[PDB]
């Protein structure tokens, strides 16, 4: 597994693989890893994947929950508060093996400046978040190979597309030196998902635009 | 005297329901309609529940919102322990009516309202928008066309009797509407409006802004 | 007044199903026929409980629904626990008799229903499909033939006292019961029936869509 | 007024009793005879309890089903913590009139019942059947003959203090039986009956089909 | 009215005991003889409770039966807890004092009942038999020589406020109480008794059966 | 009279209002300013509960403190929960208004008090301030200039119908509100006076001292 | 122990030995390890001999309760799942040491054909069940053995004394190999116990038809 | 054990044998592994043999019991959901030893192209899944095996007695290198259960058309 | 510890030594080890002496609790399952030390042959029993050893006096055998005690007629 966040000048790109290695044995390769909370907040998750969709779907229907009760969104602080509780609420579980480690990218739509809207909040197992403020994160089996390539790339970024190359780079990257991560398939044409986040909202990135920098990227090392 | 206990209650609350505002729900070409007097900012009397259920009541506000929040307390859970697409409305209704029931014979004074739960088919399916009414005594009764609650019904209710467009515009289904509340009594932008966008891709809820209200709104 | 007061809680819940509509259920050919008046397309009078057994009742709805569900959640319950083929209906109405009897002391109103669970024979095995009749008041007693309740039954009744076709056919029988309930009052495609198939390999109930019932519907 | 309430209860109570079915066991040759007029063909107002024991009582159903469960239920227990032989029908009236007893006070109505615990010697041993009457009151005895409850008794048991067979063969005890019950009021094939046959090894209980039971039937 | 309200529990009590059937026990020779009218073969009103304490009461079966358990019940647990030599009768009448005191203020019906526990000192040890009357109510007091209770006992206590012979002998003392209670009125071998056997060594109790108890019985 | 009972109800808690001093809060330039008659050095009749939100309440002390606190429990509690921005007075309203609803039903006496909650939008930020209004029962208004509660209104809530000034100044405001409260009844630097400071960075509020208080006092 | 069951034409026929090991050592000689439960369900129990008499005993108990109760005996489907509950809820005790095994033999009076109304039910540990449709089975120390050596005297089995002298057989060929199963005892007078059902009924073959047929075994071996 | 379910044009199709090893010591060989849950819904369970015809049994009372309360079957979203929780409340269990793994195999009616409305998703011991989306999947101590052959003969796949072929000849193909799975025993007569689902419904493939597919295949390798 | 019973034509005999050994170091000489639970049943128990006075005692107030309650004594049926009930309720305190296991001897005043309704029923650990039906039993540290000898002098098992004889001999040969038994102690004055049961009922047999006994089995071995 490996997920990674980016922030760009208008929002944040979030995208992540969809390998799933059990032993060193291939059990999946159309794993979903990363989702859409609500309008402007996405969430991918590494670990167990048993408690990876359920904290998706779970902390999804929480955010909309206070939406509909108090008639407002909560703050991105809240958002990101509630997200903390639930993680440590799973220390217990993840003591013994059900460890499942989430990575919030959001927009702020009342952020000061709308240009540095875009967020990254890496999380502990044991419920501690850190706003990232350096553009680039990364969790997963080979984070540490995408955050350190991305660290190059990362000059590079200076619009949505532009960003988004760089994060299929780096999953591209990590997938090259971390056998549980899996690059793009093109045989069986399986290439990792993708979400975008602007002051408009945030959108699924549709395969198109990501196999084709996919095989840009591919072309370009070949 | 048990009979006679409960016609006192029925009083109480059927009271309290008249001297309160009044609030008006109907079918129309891209969903339910959902206006209701208001001159409030943030006390609402409408509101979503889930993806494609409204709720709307009339009454002792505190009392209401409870039930409101009740709700979406149910609906939420429900679509985590099965799946979103197996909340109905329909379902919120028996719940609310088995509430209110409850209520009406546990609690010492009967809530005040009369409520009102509204679904519209999914995105793509297309499907006949369904009203429910829900009473102070836990009746429940659900109307095809239109649904009238709160202060006094009868010149509001009969007044859509005949100006009932089946197939109404937004435009047109408000006109009708706001037109259809004066008659029980002003109907100024100072209101609360929302509907149930059956076109809308997953939560069919939006309210109807100031300004963009303006647009839509009928002349007296 | 421990004697009066009873007295009482019976008038009160004897009225309320008075006022509700009627509700008539029959033995035929091929099983029991079950048909009540129901202008809703949605609130259902009459349901399944298990493989073999159905439900119907008349009067305030959403405690009968409440009655409804407790029967299914008890039937299914009991399957699980032992088998099948040990639910028998029997049971449920020893339940309803139980927990109505116990709501006509216990509860501050008594529930305003009368219900009416019937089994009919499994598949293979050829059995006298079986009736029972469950006051408000948890008084129980079984017909061998048909049941009346919500409204004013001595007529409806009566014009099956007469009417009543021992080895009725499907299409024969329903004729019979929507003109027996004409009897007590029209009588339209718009209410509700569904009946429990004897002939039917597992689920014996089947509900009688809009377009195939008339095929079978009485003229008047 | 705790005196007159109490006056009310019994009343209550006692007018339920009566307009119920009337129901008589009584001790013959082989054992105890259970007769009670039933139409019904399912609910059964005659029971086995345990091995040597038999249960029959009389008024509103789901209130001595009730009782007979709880019964069985008692003596089940009972007879695996310490041993069947230590069942004895006299624990069981006991626990009748305690349960009862209770009710009466307890409860908001009291049970409109009237109970018989019967029991026969073991297989080889013999001695004389026993038969207990437990009131709705909780009150408790002991008749060493016969035993009616349900309806109008004085007729019925006018019969019986006369055409008693002190012992009696079973056809004969039958036929003491239902004519002695006509003198309370027809007396079919259509009513429910059964035995403590003490002549059994063990489960000293059997109910008279209805084929079987025309053999032994008395003419009118 | 708190004052009057305990005046109505009283009577309805007070009353109960006097319909109910009388009890005797006094002081003889070789420890406590108990003795009442009891037509039953089984019902018993008389019993032990432990090793050198008896247990007899009138009134109400189920009621007095239910106390008879629970004394058994703390006497056992106790003789347990500490020894058999700490148990004493007064305790046991703190004891139902306690009950009965409690019951006649929370119960809604107060039991109606009159207990008597009598000691007899151990097999070795020398000591003047004692008893104590307990009361529906909860009062309790002890007579040094003979208590009565149940139906009229002005008449068979006055009996023996003269026929008391202070040093009778078993076949002496009983002649005096079978006589003694005639006087509030027959007396034949059909009734209770049992005796509290000083000169037992552990269990000083036995019931006098029916052939031998003709050997000491009374001629009237 | 479960009607006529809530009436007696309301009665009592109205009273007890009328019987205590005079609040009153109002819509200024920089926020709300708070000013009710006060006595009393140490006993406060006005308080923060959140950042942007402020209490008065009137009518028996220790009734309405006890909700003061409650509210600050739960605000604080809130803003740990999500965040601080995530309070909004218009919750706390609600809580206000449940809390009120449930003692009117449930506790014997309901509370005798009326209250105010009044949130002034965050430092940069710019908006309306709003005010609301609960009552006894349970009922919730809000005003969206100023709002007055406790002892006679009429002639206090009438000499603000005029002389609000809808963008008064601090001083402007406290002049108009000390005389529009002489209105009902003196008005001397001894009485409780605090404001919401819109323009306060964080906690936007403060309590008006002594010394400071005299610049912006109104002469009589 | 070895428990062992049989189905011919008629129904089913069931018998276990008596002996009764605590580690090497002879510890009893005499068990009934076969109990009818009720009029066509007879039930043998292998294991720890506390919870042995103690299932047989009250699972019959629950059989009639419901009887009493219902007024109809459980189909043959329900008396075989409340065996299965039981045997669940000791699943805790099993794993320490006091492990039940029962083996459940009856008569379906309901069933299509009646003579193939035998029915033989084995059960799990954890309280699992298949209705085992090969005509033998058996539970205990040495069933290896029975099962092993009843897969070749089974053509012989033509009726109910037929069938009970295959059962009697493997029960002696049990005990020869399995010190922990028991022979028949002559010095002694000791035979294993057996239960028939069919159409008529659960009865007691009572051990004079087993000793006889026991000498038979004995001598044509002999 | 090996369950294998498979996709074609039509719905899906499943099945697996029914042997069952006790150490490696045969002890079943007629264990119904998979069941119909309900009209649309099949479910075949891998692992401990009391957890199984539990979850299958339980499951499908559950379904109903929805439909029974609701008047409406459940999404087959909300099917996946509470097959997931039953074997999430599972784990404890589980980790002991009691480990019982589902897959189901479905028809949604709902589905878009009611061609691709065949269903698989395979379950994780924690509660997770996945649909699988590539027509092939299988669970059990031969799974590997199956899958890896069923691999080639996917192609074959065209119709429903096609796909049904491939099914019974991976089963075959598993018992062959899995000794605890066990291929079709012809000496006996038993062969590997199938069942079926299409927009008509899910029905039992009848031993006939198996036993005739096996030999088939059988011979074909010959 | 030792303890046994014997049944001879009148009813049964029960007798135990009363040493008390703690490590390999006398801890008591004196010891009651048998009590007399109610007219017709005496009871024995051997391991913990904390739990063999407490069992004894509390069973004897049960017995005759009942009796108090219900107007009669339990059948020898009842008196068994209790006592049995008694010894599972202790199973949890066994498994970590405090073992007690009891050895019921008693009449039958309702059995059907009044010269064989003296019974020996043993216990099980775990809360099983047996009713012996063999004449004698013998439970604790060497009662191995008592049985073994009281097999070859069983013969001479006559009447009371006779059966009495056998009983207080085994209790010797025990002794002679394992150390933690304690045979007759001439030099103290102290003696194994007994109970006989008839139809007359149970009572404690007097040292006089054991020490005599003692000393003609000493003299007769001398």
């Amino acid at each position: 597994t490996t997920i990674v966040a980016l922030k760009y000048p208008g929002g944040v790109v979030m995208a992540g693989d969809r390998r799933s290695t059990q032993g060193n044995m291939i059990s999946g390769r159309d794993v979903r890893k990363v989702y859409i909370t609500d309008d402007y907040t996405a969430t991918g998750i590494a670990g167990t994947a048993a408690v990876a969709v359920e904290f998706a779907r779970l902390y999804a229907v929480e955010l909309e929950h206070y939406e509909k009760l108090e008639g407002v969104p909560l703050t991105f602080a809240g958002k990101i508060n509630r997200l903390a509780i639930m993680v440590r609420g799973n220390l217990a579980a993840a003591m013994q093996g059900l460890l499942a480690l989430p990575l919030l990218a959001g927009y702020d739509i009342h952020a000061s400046d709308p240009q540095s809207a875009g967020r990254i909040v890496s999380f502990d197992a044991a419920g501690g978040w850190n706003i990232e403020e350096e553009g680039y994160q990364a969790v997963g089996s080979g984070s540490l190979f995408a955050k350190s390539s991305m660290k190059k790339l990362y000059s590079q970024v200076t619009d949505g597309d532009s960003g988004l190359r760089v994060a299929v780079e780096a999953l591209y990257d990590a997938a090259d030196d971390d056998s549980a991560t899996g690059g793009p398939d093109l045989v069986r044409g399986i290439f990792p998902t993708a979400v975008i986040i602007d002051a408009d909202g945030a959108v699924d990135v549709p395969e198109s635009r990501i196999a084709e920098l996919a095989r840009a990227i591919i072309e370009s090392r070949s | 005297s048990p009979e006679q206990a409960m016609r006192e209650r029925s009083e109480l609350a059927r009271k309290g329901i008249a001297r309160a505002k009044s609030v008006v729900a109907l079918a129309y070409a891209g969903g339910v309609l959902f206006v209701a007097e208001n001159p409030s900012r943030s006390l609402q009397k409408i509101s979503e529940l889930y993806d494609r259920v409204g709720f709307a009541a009339a009454g002792k506000f505190n009392e209401f919102d409870n039930l409101r929040r009740g709700g979406i307390q149910f609906a939420d859970t429900r679509g985590y322990a099965y799946d979103r697409r197996d909340v109905t409305g329909r379902q919120l209704a028996n719940v609310y009516a088995q509430t209110l029931g409850t209520i009406f014979t546990e609690q010492a004074k009967p809530y005040e309202v009369e409520l009102c739960v509204a679904e519209v088919a999914h995105y793509g399916e297309t499907k006949r928008p369904e009203l429910y009414r829900i009473t102070y005594d836990g009746s429940i009764a659900d109307e095809p066309h239109f649904v009238v609650m709160g202060g006094t019904t009868e010149p509001i209710a009969n007044a859509l009797k005949e100006s009932y467009a089946e197939n109404a515009s937004l435009t047109d289904a408000l006109r009708i509407a706001v037109a259809a509340l004066r008659a029980g009594s002003l109907g100024v932008a100072s209101l609360e409006v929302a509907v149930l966008d059956a076109n809308r891709p997953r939560r069919a809820f939006r309210r109807i802004t100031g300004s963009a209200l303006q647009a839509l709104l009928v002349d007296q």
